[PDB]
């Protein structure tokens, strides 16, 4: 891959020339300390250094509220409502978010390729940015700190600019078209990039191995910690609706006033809601609140053999955005015994 | 074309009122191109879609050799099922393709089969029984045990009792027993009480079980106590499904060590899979 | 054509007006016939047998009691619309006796008719399906009316307002400023109007049924922000006033 | 046997008027309101200010934004805080939009089909397509303004003390200006349609008109000093000294009197009182139609409502143009809830709405609500008696429908009368 140096006086110029290609989605301020991917109109409002987004970048490919079909009851037919989408450039995707998008690609493009997801994944440019760990981020524990594939551009921050790793095609096209604004890297910036990476690795709050969580979690399925934390839990589904790797959704039918026209709607549904695991006769396969809580923990602590990564990418959205401040990493380390160590 | 959620049109040919709380339906796709090529493995389910109501899964209970036709035994226990029950022959319904892996009938050839059905789960076992009967040459003596709990709820009781003489002629022991009907003039006892009288040789027997998982432990203990091979036991379990293509996330089973999904890792499972991950039952 | 009647109890007529503010009501006329909508129709028959009865308003009169009993006798499927008809609404917020309120408001004056303490419709007659909200969302009206016209029935919702708050992308009030937002315990369908506009939810659609309304954890997180037990109890029961579960759930966490 | 209406249609409440007759014609008129008590004056006593203030709009829904605006004015007077001029301009835009919606909905949905001979608005879906379409556009303009500003058309919740939870953008406000510009010709059409309508002369007589002095250089709903036909003027806080309230035994709603005599409030009661401050096309229309807008016929209330709709559309355009200057605008102001007292007698599309609050240590200790429906019901009884005096020997159905006509011309909000 080619390393192209972008001096800081040309970053906004490159973003303006990037807006020529298509719509730009970058993290902007929405509240006092909340970030979200909003569509860019004025480039100066983009916050380059942001902790995390309130919604993961999966909303562009796995839309939060999507109309699958519109139907007519008479002569029963379902018409798929799919619209052509121009190539959009998602600027400011963390490494953890990039791995989450890869995981959702392995979930949604496997065996049966979802058309709605594929049509939006084939026309998107992911630009990765080197994050800085705050008090919640633990992407090193789940091994999502650095990525090799999935990004067409990687903006690695430098003291005197931005180091751009192209990595993939069409990144070459963008860089070659705007090569007037770009420069060439030498050891001067390489040493600074290495020092920044060393500082980033050293700044993580947690540093321990999590090899045997998937095995030990089954031995301690009936821990009193589950009961206590579930009774502390509010069952609002925020930990899943903001999660980047939750594939679950709920399909509902809406029929108009005429009684002959309607549409089918898809939205994200969490485990905490009652009707996620319900069958006929009022039987629920995770009836109690602790049952659904443990189901979420076990499911996020599963193993994806396609790429060897656990479905949790360590973004920290679940622990940060939980109203009850239930620590995911604290609970999971207490499963290991780093907090109690009774046996 | 490439849309995985896409459906196909199918019209109900004949409705058959099976019991008070169940009904049997006959289907054939409107498109001849789909009808002449559609096929399935015994055990695979179909995402039946009523327009404007919802999508529900029903296991196919027909013989796969009969191209262009299949049967769905549906019970009215909720909203979509209540709407389905009102459907008359010569009406339209959207049906999605087969999903999941059926019973391993391809690997089964010549060995004796112990098809033990309990409650509602008779439909996949009815399908595998019809498949075995349609190719009776490549199988040994087979025992089909269908059980219920209210006496009248013996699914396909008339069809089995009509074929009872021919089954006994063809080395087939079909047994129907009730669990909570002392007054019913028939066979009383649990399915475990009747699998002890199985004609199948335990050394070369494959077993298929379906129905409520609360009797799964008892039937497993009874089968393993008689020397039946645990490597040839296969069951079917149901969870909530809304997609059938592995993206809904509702049908999640197992633990962190083995987090299976039924639409892709079933619904036909294995004995060591059942005992390996607690919580499947 | 389905025979539809809208019977008005003591209410602000917000539910009927919202049903009138939607332009899709013009398409309901071809597909169904209205027997009792007095605010819209003059020739309405007030005692005709109907199929679906949309009851609006709370029960605060003996005349309303006999009216809702007549409705139950003359209707197949009875639909309670709005918080007033589902859980008593804001008309049942005060726990003081009816005589105390009468002395406070009207003093010693006497009227020919007989008043009554405000109660939900579920206390007198068996309601089948609900359309939650205050006023119910036009989405809910469309959904319930269309599902009834098809021949099926809408399902009870168990997801909180936080679902639409997190889908739409509105910032969380509770995690940011700690205001008393009743999101995690009140059913969705309003598309997070209040947290979208920056005001805390006030239980606009009522508490989640099927015993999946965990008031204890929400009371705990309100207490961690500094609210007193009485303040939290008063913040709840604004629209959930006649719910016997809330007091026990809060006193459990404040035991 | 007395003549009674079981349920009056197209009126914001359930119940009807009772007419008793004898050898001397009609003897007495008894308005029966079987609408149950709601105790909105007492259910918020001792409760927190923010919780109580949000549920006050639930008295009715035709103009609940009027209730929210009046309550916010009372609360900010009790705390003694005055919002910025742009905040007051935005609240005026909200009030104008909701008044547009309420007046247009009344004039078109309720009273218009009765004049053209229709029991329900669904009857005229095809035979009166143009008028009902213009009605839908005006109501939808009001509703969209409510959804933009107050976040909802019915039971508004965006309005908060000190400002708003989240203001819309500049393009949304410019689209609001363009929509008002487009809808002004439809307001002219509405005024012409109601001006070419007849008025019944069987009830004409002397009427006492009540209004308030507008708080500005022109006509406006905001006001402090209540004005009357006889020129009496008193501050907003002195409403109890002049207007007296009492309870009758034939209705759950309260009764009011002025100088020992019933008084009528409404759009006419404000136009014929203080229309000299009017401006715009409505001023020319009023000058042209001053002969029809006499302070004698109660049926001129509909014409006055249409004229005020046009005038307030012009005022909304002017106010939005003024408010576009103060940009960018802070969302809301935050003030500590200090102990105090305050009232608010801001005008309503039906008349003068009186709100009184007394908050102690952040909790509403005392609260009284008086509504324009209770204000004009007293003279509604007099008018129905006068009009039944001319038709007591006629067909019962015809006198019933004429009483319906006069009561809907009074434009009542029954569930506002019972708080
Ligand atoms: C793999 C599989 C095979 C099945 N085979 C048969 C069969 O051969 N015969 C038969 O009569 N029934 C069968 N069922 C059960 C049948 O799918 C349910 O009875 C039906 O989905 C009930 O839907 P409902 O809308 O009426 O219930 P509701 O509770 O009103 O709806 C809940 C929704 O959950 C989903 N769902 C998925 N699985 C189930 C389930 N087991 N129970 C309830 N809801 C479920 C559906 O989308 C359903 O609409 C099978 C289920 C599964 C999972
Ligand atoms: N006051 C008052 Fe009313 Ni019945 C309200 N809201 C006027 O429409
Ligand atoms: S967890 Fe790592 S990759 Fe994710 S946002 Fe934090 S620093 Fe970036
Ligand atoms: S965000 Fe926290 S309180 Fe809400 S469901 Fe998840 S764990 Fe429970
Ligand atoms: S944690 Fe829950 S919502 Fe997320 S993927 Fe697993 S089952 Fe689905
Ligand atoms: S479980 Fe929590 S930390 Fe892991 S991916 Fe989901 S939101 Fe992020
Ligand atoms: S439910 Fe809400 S909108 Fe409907 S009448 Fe009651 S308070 Fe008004
Ligand atoms: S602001 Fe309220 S509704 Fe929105 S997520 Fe937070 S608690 Fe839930
Ligand atoms: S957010 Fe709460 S208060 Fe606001 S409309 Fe929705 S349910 Fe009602
Ligand atoms: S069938 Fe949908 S996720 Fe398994």
């Amino acid at each position: 891959m080619r390393y192209v140096k972008l001096p800081k006086e040309n970053t906004y110029e490159f973003l303006e020339r990037l807006k020529d290609w298509g719509k730009l989605y970058a993290p902007v301020k929405i509240s006092d300390k909340f970030y979200d991917f909003r569509e860019i109109d004025d480039v100066r409002k983009i916050e380059f250094h942001y902790n995390r987004t309130i919604m993961p970048p999966k909303k562009f490919f796995f839309k939060p509220r999507e109309k699958l079909f519109e139907f007519d009851i008479s002569k029963p037919e379902y018409r798929e409502v799919i619209e052509e989408v121009e190539p959009f450039i998602i600027f400011g995707v963390h490494a953890c978010d990039i791995y989450g998008l890869k995981i959702l690609d392995t979930v949604y493009l496997d065996e049966f390729p979802d058309k709605y997801y594929k049509v939006r994944r084939e026309k998107g440019i992911i630009i990765g940015i080197s994050c800085m760990p705050d008090e919640y981020c633990f992407c090193n524990l789940r091994e999502t700190d650095f990525a090799d594939d999935g990004f067409d551009l990687f903006f690695h921050e430098l003291p005197d600019g931005w180091l751009v790793r192209v990595g993939t095609p069409t990144g070459h096209r963008l860089v070659d078209k705007n090569i007037k604004l770009f420069e060439e890297v030498t050891d001067k910036d390489i040493c600074a990039f290495r020092d920044f990476e060393k500082r980033r690795q050293q700044a993580f709050k947690y540093h321990e191995d999590w090899g045997n969580l998937r095995y030990l979690l089954e031995l301690e399925m009936e821990h009193p910690m589950w009961d206590e934390e579930a009774d502390k839990c509010l069952a609002c589904g925020i930990c899943n609706t903001t999660c980047p790797t939750c594939r679950c959704y709920e399909v509902q039918d809406i029929v108009n006033l005429d009684g002959v026209t309607g549409y089918r709607e898809r939205r994200w549904d969490s485990c905490q809601f009652r009707s996620h695991g319900l069958v006929a006769g009022g039987h629920n396969f995770r009836p109690t609140k602790k049952d659904r809580f443990r189901n979420r923990y076990l499911c996020k602590n599963a193993y994806n053999e396609k790429l060897g990564l656990s479905y949790c990418v360590g973004c920290g959205r679940c622990t940060a955005f939980c109203p009850a401040n239930i620590s995911f990493v604290g609970n999971l380390r207490r499963i290991l015994g780093l907090e109690e160590n009774k046996c | 074309n490439d849309n995985p959620y896409a459906l196909h049109r199918v019209k109900v040919l004949k409705v058959y009122s099976l019991t008070e709380t169940e009904k049997l339906f006959l289907f054939r796709f409107e498109d001849p191109e789909l009808a002449e090529k559609w096929t399935f493995k015994p055990g695979q389910f179909v995402q039946l879609t009523i327009p404007g109501v919802g999508e529900v899964p029903i296991s196919i209970c027909s013989s796969p050799m009969r191209k262009g036709f299949f049967e769905l035994c549906i019970r009215k226990a909720g909203r979509v099922t209540t709407v389905v029950h009102r459907l008359k022959p010569g009406d339209t319904v959207l049906v999605r393709g087969p999903y999941g892996n059926g019973f391993p009938v391809d690997e089964w050839e010549g060995m004796d089969l112990l098809l033990i059905a309990a409650g509602l789960g008779t439909a996949p076992l009815r399908s595998v029984f019809l498949y075995a009967m349609d190719n009776r040459w490549k199988y040994g003596n087979i025992t089909f045990i269908n059980t219920a709990r209210y006496g009248k709820d013996l699914l396909f009781y008339k069809e089995l009792e009509a074929m009872k003489d021919l089954a006994e002629a063809e080395n087939v022991k079909i047994i129907q027993s009730v669990t909570r009907d002392p007054n019913w003039p028939g066979l009383k006892g649990r399915p475990q009480q009747f699998i002890v009288e199985a004609n199948t040789n335990p050394k070369n027997t494959a077993v298929a079980i379906c129905g409520p998982p609360r009797m799964y432990k008892s039937v497993f203990e009874a089968l393993i106590n008689y020397g039946y091979r645990p490597e040839n036991i296969f069951v079917t379990l149901e969870r909530r499904m809304k997609c059938g293509i592995g993206k809904c996330g509702h049908c999640n089973v197992g633990t962190s060590t083995s987090w299976k999904y039924i639409c892709k890792d079933g619904p036909v499972f294995t004995y060591f899979d059942i005992v390996s991950t607690p919580g499947l039952l | 054509k389905v025979r539809i009647g809208f019977y008005a109890l003591t209410s602000c007529y917000g539910c009927q007006l919202q049903l009138a503010m939607m332009d899709e009501l013009l398409q309901l006329i071809p597909n169904a016939e209205i027997v009792c909508w007095f605010m819209i129709d003059r020739d309405s028959i007030e005692d005709e047998k109907v199929d679906i009865a949309f009851i609006e308003g709370s029960v605060s009169t003996e005349e309303e009691v006999e009216l809702v009993k007549k409705i139950r006798e003359n209707a197949k499927i009875v639909v309670a619309v709005g918080a007033c008809a589902v859980q008593g609404g804001v008309q049942s917020w005060s726990e003081k006796p009816l005589e105390e309120l009468w002395k406070k408001v009207y003093g010693d004056a006497k009227v020919k008719f007989q008043p009554k303490k405000a109660e939900p419709v579920s206390k007198y007659i068996k309601v089948d399906y609900n359309i939650y909200g205050c006023p119910p969302e036009k989405k809910d009206f469309l959904y319930a009316l269309g599902t009834f016209l098809i021949g099926s029935w809408p399902e009870d919702i168990d997801y909180p307002v936080c679902l639409e708050c997190r889908l739409n992308g509105h910032p969380c009030i509770l995690l940011e400023k700690g205001e008393p937002c009743l999101g995690p315990v009140t059913r969705a369908g309003c598309n997070a109007r209040c947290p979208g506009f920056g005001v805390a939810c006030i239980g606009c659609r009522g508490a989640i049924g099927y015993d999946v309304a965990w008031f204890d954890s929400l009371a705990k997180v309100f207490k961690e922000k500094g609210m007193t037990k009485e303040e939290i109890i008063e913040r709840m029961k604004m629209f959930n006033g006649h719910d016997e579960r809330v007091e026990k759930m809060v006193e459990k966490i404040f035991s | 046997l007395p003549i009674t209406i079981d349920h009056i249609a197209r009126v914001e409440g359930k119940g009807g008027v009772e007419i008793i007759i004898g050898d001397d014609g009609v003897k007495e008129v008894k308005l029966n309101i079987i609408e149950g008590p709601r105790f909105f004056e007492a259910i918020t006593i001792g409760k927190k200010l923010e919780e109580a203030l949000a549920i006050y709009p639930r008295i009715c829904s035709f103009c609940s934004a009027a209730h929210k605006l009046t309550a916010l004015e009372a609360a900010e007077k009790a705390v003694g805080f005055v919002p910025r001029e742009e905040i007051q301009a935005l609240r005026e835009v909200l009030y104008i939009g909701d008044m547009i919606e309420s007046h247009a909905l009344h004039l078109y949905l309720l009273v218009l089909p009765d004049y053209r001979g229709y029991s329900s608005p669904l009857k005229m879906v095809n035979e009166y397509k143009r008028e009902i379409e213009i009605a839908l556009k005006l109501k939808n303009l009001g509703t969209w303004m409510m959804d933009i500003l107050g976040s909802r058309a019915i039971h508004q919740e965006n309005a908060v003390l000190g400002g708003f939870g989240k203001l819309p953008e500049k393009s949304v406000l410019e689209k609001m200006k363009a929509e008002l510009r487009e809808a002004l010709p439809l307001a002219e059409y509405t005024f012409e349609l109601f001006a070419k309508l007849e008025q019944y002369s069987e009830v004409e007589g002397p009427i006492t008109h009540l209004a308030v002095k507008p708080r500005g250089d022109a006509y406006g709903i905001y006001g402090d000093y209540i004005k009357a036909s006889d020129g009496e003027e008193f501050p907003s806080e002195k409403y109890r000294d002049y207007i007296k309230e009492f309870v009758v035994e034939h209705s759950f709603a309260k009764h009011s009197h002025y100088k020992g005599r019933p008084f009528m409030v409404g759009a006419i009661s404000r136009v014929i009182n203080n229309a000299d401050l009017l401006y715009g096309k409505a001023k020319e229309l009023y000058e042209a139609n001053k002969d029809l807008l006499k302070g004698t016929n109660p049926f001129a209330n509909n014409l006055a409502q249409a004229l005020e709709i046009v005038y307030f559309i012009e005022r909304a355009i002017d106010l939005l143009d003024e408010a576009l200057a103060k940009w960018p605008i802070k969302p809301r102001d935050e003030v500590e809830i200090k102990d105090g007292f305050g009232v608010s007698t801001t005008e309503a599309p039906r008349g003068i709405l009186v709100y009184a609050l007394k908050v102690e240590n952040g909790r509403v200790s005392y609260a009284d609500i008086i509504t324009p429906t209770a204000f004009n019901l007293a003279m509604m009884e007099e008018h129905v008696r006068m009009m039944a005096e001319k038709h007591y020997n006629d067909d019962p159905e015809r006198l019933k429908i004429l009483a319906e006509m006069v009561v809907r011309a009074y434009d009542p909000c029954i569930s506002c009368s019972v708080h």
